[PDB]
């Protein structure tokens, strides 16, 4: 559907306003402002005004690279390289001048394993003697040069094969922020990643500072005066967090400006309340199920598909797939703001979609009984759930906490497989808290007593799902391993899919065959949604605002 | 961006 994206307030704005941020979310706040070292959509976000873990690069409304931020990037194709480009008065918040050496460095946080960062990719190997020093074979990154010093500002990436991504943001094929290496070059490697110094005491580029930083709770930004861009209007940002169980006590005590992240069940109950307009965009994002069909050996940095299963067989992935009834899911309690995704590519990479392609959006009951049925799975008429060749047919659901509607979805899902002869059951006989369910499915090698679960994502600006379910990939959390898929995933960064009508093919193959293959049946596209105060001015969802907080401000006290 | 972990579903 079509909401705004962005609040127009003919209200203009005063020198000093104190804005009150939060960010929907049933954990504490996992603080990392080195993008390298987190893996939180809830901080991604939270991050925002102290220049959203330091990224380099503005972009225009489609995500592609555009000249006037932080850095500008050139690629050749005929050099195969991107020449980044630091901008003269980029500094660091406590002063320091930002330069060669901390673009570099966030290279190393990543590649060098002693940092025990997650977010290495076979994509990264493209640059040149960077999976060397990933290996420890080189000491430096040969491909990674300075044209003027580690001093200077200008940082030359050579590649060994251009990629189509890499015009666009989100491409991981080369990195986008920086690294304080100053601040940070005496703390020990392994000591960085719960260290102060990048957790409740960082330093950063964007046009506010973190002054104060609660940690699992809050942050108090204030204008950091340093900041290349323009001077923000605002006095103080506070963002804090802000469960789903009193977001709407909050909102009608008015206690927010903005709220991001909102569970899409909460928009009928945030509609009536006056004193908020509700804004809404396309939410880059994904819902899955998973199937748990093996581990991620991390010496070898490999998924191996050994878990043994019914699930191993594809019939039975499907059949499980084919039972599920989100489309009712959906319409009874998200107030149309998720519908059912016919594939793991979201609307908001419109090019790449087509309703050609049909997945697990349509409820199909009969054709997932016949699915099993074909695979020696025979219904047993005493207890109406299938055996094959000795044992019952029995999975573990390994379903996460949400809303108030959280407990009564997961059993719906386990009658719908009940229906077609599967005995599901609860984890644990409970649902799952996050940072628990995070710890299970994302540290390795990986848990060996579930079956399905679901996983939502705030995805890469570039549609490429490479980071997610390559080989090498250890966000892959079912473990398949598949060389059609590898086959896929690669193809549609091949040379020939610089030509946009071929890597659109390339994609639709994947989005085909990974719907076939089954090994993870996607669930929920969904639309944002983000209720600002009707006293804040200069507010805006749209992708490629690239100085919303510089422009942002109030105008007394609140709706 | 970059692919983040979210809560939601």
């Amino acid at each position: 559907g079509n909401f705004d994206v962005a609040y127009q307030n003919p209200d203009k704005a005063i020198k000093g306003g104190n804005l009150k941020v939060a960010y929907q979310s049933d954990s504490p706040m996992k603080a990392q402002w080195l993008s390298g070292l987190s893996n939180d959509a809830t901080f991604a976000t939270m991050s925002g005004p102290g220049g959203g873990q330091d990224g380099l690069f503005f972009t225009d409304s489609g995500f592609k690279f555009i000249k006037g931020g932080a850095a500008d990037v050139a690629l050749d194709k005929e050099s195969k390289t991107a020449t980044i480009t630091l901008r003269k008065d980029l500094k660091w918040s406590d002063g320091s001048e930002v330069t060669a050496k901390d673009y570099e460095f966030t290279y190393e946080t990543i590649a060098n394993p002693a940092y025990g960062s997650d977010r290495w990719t076979d994509s990264l190997a493209n640059i040149v003697g960077l999976s060397d020093y990933h290996t420890g074979k080189a000491k430096t990154i040969s491909g990674i040069t300075f044209p003027d010093g580690e001093n200077g500002k200008v940082i030359k990436v050579q590649f060994k094969e251009m990629k189509p991504g890499m015009t666009q943001s989100g491409n991981g094929y080369f990195l986008e922020t920086v690294a304080p290496y100053q601040y940070l070059k005496d703390v020990a490697p392994k000591d960085l990643a719960s260290s102060p110094k990048t957790t409740t005491k960082p330093l950063v580029t964007g046009p506010f500072k973190p002054e104060n930083v609660v940690a699992g709770e809050s942050i108090k930004y204030v204008p950091n005066p340093y900041y290349w861009g323009e001077k923000p209007k605002l006095n103080s940002i506070t963002y804090e967090v802000v469960s789903t169980a009193k977001s709407v006590a909050a909102l009608s005590s008015s206690k927010y400006d903005i709220i991001n992240g909102m569970v899409s069940s909460q928009y009928k109950q945030v509609k009536n309340l006056k004193g908020y307009k509700v804004l809404g965009q396309q939410a880059m994002y994904i819902s899955l199920m998973y199937y748990n069909l093996g581990h991620y050996d991390a010496k070898n940095s490999i998924n191996v598909q050994d878990r043994k299963t019914p699930l191993q067989d594809q019939n039975v992935r499907q059949a499980i797939g084919y039972a599920r009834n989100v489309a009712e899911v959906d319409n009874k309690f998200s107030n149309g703001l998720s519908t059912p995704a016919n594939s793991l590519i979201p609307p908001i990479f419109k090019q790449f979609t087509s309703s050609s392609v049909k997945g697990y959006e349509k409820q199909d009951l009969d054709k997932a009984n016949k699915l099993l049925d074909e695979d020696g799975w025979k219904l047993n008429k005493s207890t109406g759930y299938r055996e094959k060749d000795g044992k019952e047919l029995s999975l573990v659901y390994a379903a996460r906490v949400g809303d108030a509607n959280a407990e009564t979805i997961a059993q719906n899902y386990i009658q719908q497989w009940k229906k077609i002869g599967v005995k599901v059951s609860l984890y644990n006989g409970k649902l799952m808290e996050f940072n628990s369910w995070v710890d299970h499915m994302t540290t390795p090698p990986g848990a060996n007593d579930w079956d399905i679960t679901d996983g939502s994502w705030s995805l890469a600006s570039e549609p490429s799902q490479q980071d997610l379910f390559s080989a090498a990939a250890p966000y892959n959390f079912g473990h398949f391993n598949d060389s059609e898929i590898t086959k896929d995933l690669n193809d549609i960064d091949s040379a020939k899919s610089e030509n946009p009508t071929y890597r659109k093919a390339a994609f639709v193959k994947y989005q085909e065959d990974m719907n076939k293959k089954a090994y993870v049946i996607p669930t929920n596209f969904m639309l944002n949604y983000t209720p600002v105060n009707k006293r804040v001015v200069g507010m805006t969802l749209d992708y490629g605002a690239m100085n919303t907080w510089s422009e942002i401000g109030v105008s007394s006290a609140k709706l | 961006s970059l692919s983040q972990l979210s809560s939601q579903s």
